[PDB]
């Protein structure tokens, strides 16, 4: 069964830095595209960033460009998201979203309903 | 309510499914092979069906 | 077996009747141009359907333009998991994608961009053109003219963006409104040009919910798509 | 408190996995290694059916092995004669985007549905001679993916709402609702006894359902991506599922775990349809590469390839008697192989 | 007699059959390559109206070059005109040769006009094309065109028109001149000339419309709203129209001249030389069509070109 276990989240002060980690299992981590999504308190799912299979093509949302760094290592089936500088508005449960099908780049994991290929997420909060 | 009700239903279904009468895989494979070799001749796709008997001539 | 031959003749007559019916159906179908309407939940697509029409999982909107039948289908009342049923609209003439440009902060514009990228990259949709209706331009103008919703706060690349030379600003429109509009347009142009091209094209049109020229825009897009599809014939 | 439920579910899943592993004393492949291979079978198109306008998406063979029903998204449901290729009926569908079709065992009724979220029933043997809508099942909240007739009055239908429902054609109401699936249900498969049915729900997992009891009796998690096809083994004790991962996996209701996998490196495209022959030795599965590969149910080898279609393969079904197999594709042409 | 070698059985040796051998060989090779590419496409692409139209056109052009070139060359070589080249039941082979020549020319012109009109309707009126034009129409276009050409070229045998031999003696064609002025012999010639001119003008107008539509599409493509786009089709259609006009104008001009631009013919040598040239150029349409229509479009050739 597809399993995703997010970790690395926790409390932090404004301007801190976190390094989230997701343990993939139950599939070929290299054959699927990885996407990061978060759900702010009292809000809907928000796409954060994505990383292609080979790790060449990378993109971040305007509110994240030049602030967070995504990375992957297919040698152990693990995903990473290096947060250099956070802010209070960044508090949200970060979920790891996988591409629906392999060898494709069209993702539909931002669905509001229960997505069958997303982890439980890690709670991250920022407060002064 | 729904968030916890879904988990409760999942746990109940998993408990119900855990206590099923699971059978070994060797016996299942043997039964599958027996069924396959039994109806082997009765499979027009597996064996070459005669041309006359074939309605698709 | 004379009875067998009589039944065979009856079945042949029935098949001939069904073939005539299917020929008529094909004549009616190839003359009809199906269209898919899609957009975010907060988009003004409902107003567009209402203007064009003046429980079921899909609604059919039939409208004629210059004696040309157009069947716009709304896929409302369906779960947001579109990766499966979107494949059914591979043969549609065009996919009317309505996005709210003023819906930028969560940031719905980013979700719309990702959806457009997925639709453009879908294997079964690489041969289907998408009509990009950048709806709700008046709201974007009101927000960018007198407001603090800085686009650079949610789109850092906007700080270095400048109005292109080919830009055709509307008479009286503020330069900032045109800059924001063309930036939002280029946001989709990059996705539609770098991810691939040649098999399908994107038609970005700045429209509003009450703009009646949407029908003429769809008509022109269908004309262009059919012309570019006919152009393929001349390739042996 | 949610952490307690999470840990409980995790421990239950671990116990179930340990139990499944303990029951895996051997593997089907190691035991079948002694079985004689089928080799190669050069199947050719014996009959070509033409007349469909749009891409065909669903098909279902009849019990009589003579008439077949195929649904195209052009708003038409044509019934073809397998032997003579003559179209028996041309049923125009109120919903153009039809996605499923079912031929009743007796042939007196036919069902179909799609994005309209309505599984309309059609009577083929009306006293007037024409085909008319018999019943409209508009209780589902999603697109109808697949449907199969249990009898002249009962029919199981899958919908995009992630839940299957048992319908009474006489009253037109949901006799029983099957909940538990996470994603949208794609395909259905009725057991030989018509007492159990399985289906995939775009969640890389198949669930065993009871028609009378109405509960998820078993659950399988062998696949890794969305499941689009499912078909019961002729004996009714196992079934194979097709998924977008380009791999077919056989599951046994008694073993409660995957027995073997059918896939190849060169095959990377998704799967759309899967079916078994009369004996079940041949696993015919349709692929998006415009061809259908015949996989040996025991040797896990490609016993044949049906590359006669020019577009994506959508549906695939084998007659009850196993005489010929028809492969549907988006090219709007149905080819019968033997 | 105006036609110096009419009743004759000679061929003014002062004429070397090289200008026909080259025109035959080049056209044969072109049509062979075209048919080979078409067979390669059919064995594996999908059929289309334009595909069937081009197939009919190239097959018709090949069937012409064959018959005609064979007879002419025979003649030149052996050294006996067509009226004696079948020394047998054959004062024939002089009217039949001209009949086949006129039939094939009119059929090529009609098929070119049909293809131009199809392209114009497809690019300028897409809805009309999708509604009324189908593969059943293109399949019947060529047979109907051939039947009409046969029915039109069968008139000289019913008293309306005549076939005569020219100076080289190795070929024949409609009696473009007019002996003394029989609106019956001149009537068929002027009618054929008028029909050819009308078809040429219609083809030119259709090509101009298609090129205008292609230029509009190119202008629209400049902005965002293996294969090649309309830019290459523009050059292809321009070259095709130019060559077709330059090859079809000479014969029409000579026909009209021999019809009404004379009272008593003068300089028989120049008139005969110009009548021969005119058809020398007209025969280039069959050599130009296969290349422009298939080879320049075939990806196998564009890879190197
Ligand atoms: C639709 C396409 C692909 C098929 C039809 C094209 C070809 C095969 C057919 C259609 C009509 C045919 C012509 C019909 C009439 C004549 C008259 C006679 O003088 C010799 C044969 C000739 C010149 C035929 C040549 C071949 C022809 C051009
Ligand atoms: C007329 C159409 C439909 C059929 C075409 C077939 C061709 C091969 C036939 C039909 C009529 C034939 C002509 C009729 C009569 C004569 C006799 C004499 O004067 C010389 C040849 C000539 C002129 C014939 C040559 C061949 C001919 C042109
Ligand atoms: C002629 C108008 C319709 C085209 C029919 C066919 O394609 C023509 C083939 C021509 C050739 O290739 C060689 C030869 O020129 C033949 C026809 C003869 C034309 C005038 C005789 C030339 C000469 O006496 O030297």
């Amino acid at each position: 069964q597809v399993q995703l276990q997010e970790s690395g989240g926790g409390l932090v002060q404004p301007g801190g830095s976190l390094r989230l980690s997701c343990a993939a299992s139950g599939f070929t981590f290299s054959n699927y595209k990885m996407n990061w999504v978060r759900q702010a308190p009292g809000k809907g799912l928000e796409w954060v960033s994505d990383i292609s299979q080979s790790g060449a093509s990378i993109s971040y949302t305007g509110s994240v460009k030049g602030r967070f760094t995504i990375s992957r290592d297919n040698a152990k089936n693990t995903l990473y998201l290096q947060m250099n500088s956070l802010k209070p508005e960044d508090t949200a449960v970060y979920y790891c979203a996988r591409c629906p099908a392999p060898f494709t780049r069209d993702c539909f994991d931002v669905t509001s309903t229960t997505y069958a290929y997303r982890g439980q997420g890690t709670q991250v909060t920022v407060s002064s | 309510t729904a968030s916890i009700a879904q988990a409760r239903k999942l746990v109940e279904q998993l408990k119900m499914e855990a206590n099923i009468d699971r059978i070994k895989v060797s016996k299942a494979a043997a039964d599958l092979m027996a069924y396959c070799e039994a109806h082997a001749k009765e499979d027009p796709l597996l064996t070459p069906v005669p041309a006359s008997e074939n309605p698709f001539r | 077996t004379e009875d067998q031959r009589n039944e065979e003749k009856a079945q042949r007559e029935a098949n001939k009747k069904i073939e005539k019916q299917l020929q008529k159906d094909k004549q009616v179908y190839r003359a009809t141009h199906r269209l898919l309407l899609l957009g975010a939940g907060e988009s003004g697509k409902n107003t567009i359907v209402k203007q064009m029409r003046i429980t079921s999982g899909i609604f059919e909107t039939k409208f004629q333009v210059d004696k040309v039948n157009f069947h716009m289908f709304d896929v409302g009342a369906q779960r947001d998991e579109r990766r499966k049923w979107i494949q059914c609209f591979n043969d549609v003439t065009a996919i009317i994608f309505v996005v709210a440009s003023s819906s930028y902060n969560t940031n719905r514009l980013q979700a719309a961009l990702k959806l457009f990228d997925s639709i453009w990259n879908n294997k079964w949709l690489r041969d289907t053109s998408v009509i990009l209706f950048l709806n709700k331009q008046d709201l974007l103008a009101e927000k960018v003219l007198a407001g603090k919703s800085k686009i650079e706060d949610y789109f850092p690349e906007f700080a270095r963006y400048t109005t292109p030379e080919d830009a055709t600003p509307e008479p009286g429109e503020d330069p900032r409104v045109t800059r924001a509009k063309y930036f939002i347009r280029d946001e989709f142009l990059r996705i539609s040009t770098a991810s691939g091209d040649g098999r399908h094209y994107c038609y970005p049109h700045f429209t509003c919910s009450v703009d009646t020229e949407n029908i003429r825009r769809v008509f022109n897009d269908c004309r262009d798509i059919i012309q570019r599809m006919h152009l393929r014939q001349y390739e042996l | 408190e949610l952490d307690q439920l999470r840990q409980e579910a995790e421990q239950l899943k671990n116990q179930i996995r340990d139990a499944r592993k303990a029951c895996a004393d051997a593997t089907l492949s190691q035991i079948t290694n002694n079985i004689d291979p089928v080799g190669r079978i050069q199947m050719r198109t014996r009959r070509t059916l033409r007349g469909h306008l749009a891409k065909i998406y669903a098909m279902h063979w009849g019990t009589d092995s003579r008439l077949l029903v195929s649904a195209s998204q052009d708003g038409k449901l044509i019934i073809w004669d397998s032997y003579t290729t003559n179209k028996v009926h041309a049923i125009p569908l109120r919903s153009s985007w039809v996605m499923t079709c079912a031929y009743a065992p007796s042939g007196n009724y036919v069902a179909c549905g799609g994005l309209d979220n309505i599984c309309s029933i059609y009577n083929l043997k009306t006293r007037e001679g024409n085909v008319r809508v018999s019943r409209e099942l508009a209780g589902h909240t999603g697109y109808l993916s697949c449907c199969r007739f249990l009898d002249d009055n009962q029919i199981v239908t899958s919908s995009g709402d992630t839940t299957c429902a048992l319908w009474d054609i006489e009253t037109g109401q949901q006799t029983t609702t099957f909940t538990g699936h996470t994603g949208d249900v794609m395909s259905l498969s009725l057991a030989p006894d018509t007492r159990l049915f399985v289906s995939g729900a775009c969640d890389a997992s198949a669930k065993l359902w009871d028609v009378r009891e109405g509960m998820c009796r078993q659950t399988f998690t062998g696949h890794e991506s969305d499941i689009n096809a499912i078909c019961f083994f002729p004996n009714g004790n196992a079934f194979a599922t097709g998924s977008d991962d380009a791999t077919c996996r056989l599951f046994d209701l008694r073993a409660d775990q995957e027995l073997m996998t059918y896939s190849h490196d060169n095959i990377i495209c998704g799967i759309t349809s899967v079916s078994f022959s009369k004996s079940g030795r041949l696993l015919l599965a349709g692929y998006d590469d415009f061809n259908c590969n015949v996989w040996d149910a025991l040797k896990a080898d490609r016993a044949g390839v049906l590359a006669g279609h020019d577009n994506r393969v959508s549906c695939l079904g084998v007659t009850d008697d196993g005489m010929a197999v028809a492969t549907g594709s988006w090219d709007s042409f149905l080819k019968i192989w033997n | 007699p105006f036609y110096r070698c009419q009743n004759t059985t000679s061929v003014e040796k002062g004429n070397s059959a090289v200008m026909g051998g080259v025109l035959f060989s080049t056209g044969l090779l072109g049509n062979l390559l075209a048919l080979g590419l078409l067979a390669r496409s059919g064995l594996g692409p999908l059929p289309s109206v334009f595909y069937m139209l081009v197939c009919g056109l190239t097959v018709t052009d090949l069937l012409g070059k064959c018959l005609l070139s064979p007879v002419v060359l025979a003649a030149y070589a052996q050294n006996r005109s067509l009226r004696v080249l079948a020394p047998a039941l054959d004062n024939s082979l002089c009217q039949a040769f001209a009949f086949f020549m006129s039939f094939f020319g009119l059929s090529s012109t009609l098929q070119l006009l049909a293809m131009a009109l199809e392209c114009w309707l497809s690019l300028g009126h897409p809805f009309f094309y999708r509604r009324h034009i189908t593969l059943r129409l293109g399949a019947l276009v060529a047979p109907v065109v051939s039947a009409f050409s046969l029915a039109f070229c069968a008139l000289p045998f019913m008293g309306f028109g005549k076939f005569v031999q020219y100076c080289p003696g190795t070929w024949c064609f409609i009696q473009m001149v007019h002996e003394e002025g029989s609106l019956s012999v001149l009537g068929y010639s002027v009618l054929y000339s008028s029909l050819m001119a009308l078809l040429v003008l219609a083809t030119v107008l259709c090509n101009l419309g298609a090129m205008r539509n292609l230029y509009a599409m190119h202008r629209r493509l400049q902005r965002h709203p293996q294969p090649l786009e309309e830019l290459d089709h523009l050059l292809l259609l321009a070259l095709m129209t130019v060559l077709f006009t330059m090859c079809s104008l000479p014969v029409i001009y000579r026909a009209y001249y021999g019809a009404f631009k004379d009272v008593k013919e003068k300089n028989r040598t120049s008139e005969e030389a110009e009548d021969l040239r005119a058809l020398r150029f007209l025969s280039v349409i069959s050599i130009v069509d296969p290349w422009i229509f298939i080879i320049f479009r075939s990806p196998v050739f564009r890879i190197f070109f």
